[PDB]
């Protein structure tokens, strides 16, 4: 939550406010900096969702199954959480290979920091906030959980064998009006 | 052979390089046989006594002393009864930068509160896996790394309120 | 200077609310840093250039005005 | 190229980094700037080449 | 609107204006845009899925 | 009207500008924090107005 | 570009710069995005309304 | 406010390290005032007068002096008619080799052949593109990096046969 006193962003849907009005000569706030990019985020996840769906595949992601129930993904596009994700991550998962498996991706939140990478501090050569600390980044990293019901379903398996296809990109919304 | 004067100035910006395992210590939480004489200093000693723990160092640059009228203007640095500008590693030989300062803010509690007698700076120190954050008791070092400079004061004491602001300006010769 | 010896040692007031940052005179990568609970009026950190007894924050207790909240600075390179 | 020494501009799309959260009393870089529109028009771009393609007239 | 870390007013309090987007409820204003029609009190057409006007265009 | 005296937003479609681009060691107009989320919001307007029309119920 | 706000004290101070990008028309160049294609002098496909070819692969 | 002893070392495993990219060169190939009796060498110059070229170093190394009965019987060099040990990097703190050893060997006309009175010793020599000869002329080379170390000499030349041997033994603060 971004709402606490480390950042206290004072951004909320529910008060229609969509524009920071920044003026001279007064002293810069950096919540409003954070809602100033929270707002333009929370709009595209609103567009992204008047058309897609958590589990839509746009390309790629074709699953590879050996012979001892252990699977994996190649790298591709999905919509995930207000957002369309370059799925790139060389996970290894094992299914039972009995009764109903879905695979879904999930979503993980994690803050970094100077302190940890120390290419965010600022390298404006020559200048007096040289080496200075600054703001973090909120890094959101994708991974493969199996019977997961969190996650964004993105493949079904039956007795490991494949439920349903789907050859091109899937659009949940446009889909309906399709059918 | 000689040594030219841009010998200095390279093994300067090599210990410049360095900056992201630089670390503060401090130790010597027990008193000296004379707390208002305390020993000189041994240079063959390999780490602290007593030590209380380390803390990244806050700044590694080139400096060199400054001068009227070009530096009037600039983030002058007062140490040692004189004043002192920074330089970046790109323009150290055209500036004749053979001169290192080092800092680090020892804030409050975030080591052990106590006591304290001996400063140092380290280099190639490194902590165990998943240890992060800038400060670091004993225990969570893995490797100390070598101990580049150090004294021996009269003690110190600490709170959380205080800040102990130790620095240096030197060369590993530092009295050319 | 008349609890420690002598005149002749360095001592001033830093006082950091000169350098928030404003939207406009600020400069981006400037000296300024952003308004927050250290950079922030009715506050201040005194640098001295000696060694003293903790006692002398108390002293400075006696003279600041009420409400300013108070740090001190001890500076190693006037001792060398 | 954004990235380079009069701009600096940080973004890479390969890290995965999605918000630039700015804390109180710190100096305030010009990366960090230009790093936080780049991830909106990145991801904008993303979400249009995943319906149009490049000259589809409208 | 003023500064939360400071909590406070004061010289250094006020900061950024906020543009609110209000939505309201009309019968007959023709600069509104139009979600629904009726005709002699009964409603004109239904849409029971999402309306897509561009995407409509093409499907027709 | 944002191109008014308080706030001074530089934008206009016509001038086909799409980012600002910071520079270190100089003042940060407050008119160029309003244009950096101005272009965003009318490029994201274009990209909804290609798709949808106003009073569109989803 | 340069701050015009009356009475400040950047007031005439250089600022951010602007990226222009600009489109220009081209014949035969690969690197463009084509939006016609013409052999001998005539119009080879039309398209009477908004083109998307995600979506047109499904309809497809 | 001391240095350590290893502090020295460390700066010495430092120049061990650069060895690829180091080269004797040579210099000063017209005359003195007195060929017998040259000047003063300005710790400020950036490179030898009068350049003849370069040569890639043929061995570099941390060496200490000698001491009996240990070193008597192991790996040896004999210079300045008296006698070293040579040090391996991952032993440098325990030895205390604080001491740089640089040689190489200049034979025939692999550089042009003459007159010279001055010898050094660069890092970070660059040639230019496609060339990867161990002898450069000062026209192959693209940067001719830093020079470290050199001397002036009493006037010495060179002939067909001939091989042109120079080494030095160099440490980084002869004045603790």
């Amino acid at each position: 939550n971004f709402k606490g006193s480390p950042y206290l962003d004072r951004f909320d849907p529910s008060k229609d406010r969509t524009k920071v009005l920044f003026n001279p000569d007064r002293p810069l706030q950096q919540a409003e900096l954070n809602e100033m990019q929270s707002i333009d985020q929370y709009y595209l996840k609103n567009l992204g969702d008047a058309i897609f769906k958590d589990g839509d595949k746009q390309s790629g992601l074709g699953f590879t199954l050996s012979e001892d129930n252990v699977l994996t993904v190649n790298p591709g596009y999905v919509y995930i959480n207000g957002k369309i994700r370059y799925y790139d991550n060389d996970d290894s998962v094992k299914i039972t290979g009995v009764g109903k498996e879905t695979i879904g991706i999930k979503l993980t939140e994690r803050i970094v920091t100077p302190d940890e990478d120390a290419s965010l501090l600022d390298q404006t050569s020559g200048v007096p906030s040289y080496f200075s600390k600054g703001a973090d980044r909120l890094e959101e990293k994708m991974s493969l959980t199996v019977n997961d019901p969190t996650s964004a379903t993105i493949y079904t398996f039956m007795d490991g064998d494949l439920y349903i296809q789907s050859t091109n990109a899937e659009m949940d919304k446009i889909n309906k009006v399709l059918a | 052979a000689i040594a030219t004067y841009n010998s200095h100035v390279e093994l300067a910006k090599y210990l410049v390089s360095k900056a992201d395992s630089v670390y503060l210590t401090i130790g010597k939480s027990t008193p000296w046989s004379n707390e208002t004489n305390p020993p000189q200093p041994d240079e063959n000693a390999t780490v602290l006594q007593e030590v209380i723990g380390y803390k990244k160092a806050t700044k590694v640059t080139l400096v060199r002393p400054s001068k009227s009228p070009e530096d009037d203007n600039k983030n002058l640095i007062s140490y040692g009864n004189k004043s002192w500008v920074e330089v970046t590693p790109e323009n150290a030989k055209a500036e004749g930068a053979k001169w290192v300062y080092l800092e680090s803010s020892i804030v409050g509690d975030e080591l052990p509160l106590g006591t304290y007698r001996q400063v140092g700076f380290v280099m190639d120190l490194v902590a165990k896996s998943g240890i992060s954050k800038f400060n670091l008791v004993p225990s969570e070092v893995e490797s100390t790394g070598t101990l580049l400079f150090f004294d021996n004061k009269q003690f110190q004491n600490r709170s959380e309120q205080t800040t102990a602001k130790e620095r240096f300006i030197v060369e590993v010769d530092p009295n050319s | 200077k008349d609890y420690l010896g002598r005149d002749d040692i360095d001592v001033s007031v830093y006082e950091p609310f000169t350098n928030i940052f404003y939207t406009n005179k600020s400069h981006l990568n400037g000296e300024d840093h952003l308004m927050g609970y250290y950079y922030r009026f009715a506050v201040i950190n005194v640098s001295i250039g000696d060694y003293f007894p903790v006692e002398i924050i108390d002293v400075i207790n006696e003279f600041k005005p009420a409400g300013v909240t108070l740090y001190v600075t001890y500076d190693g390179a006037s001792t060398i």
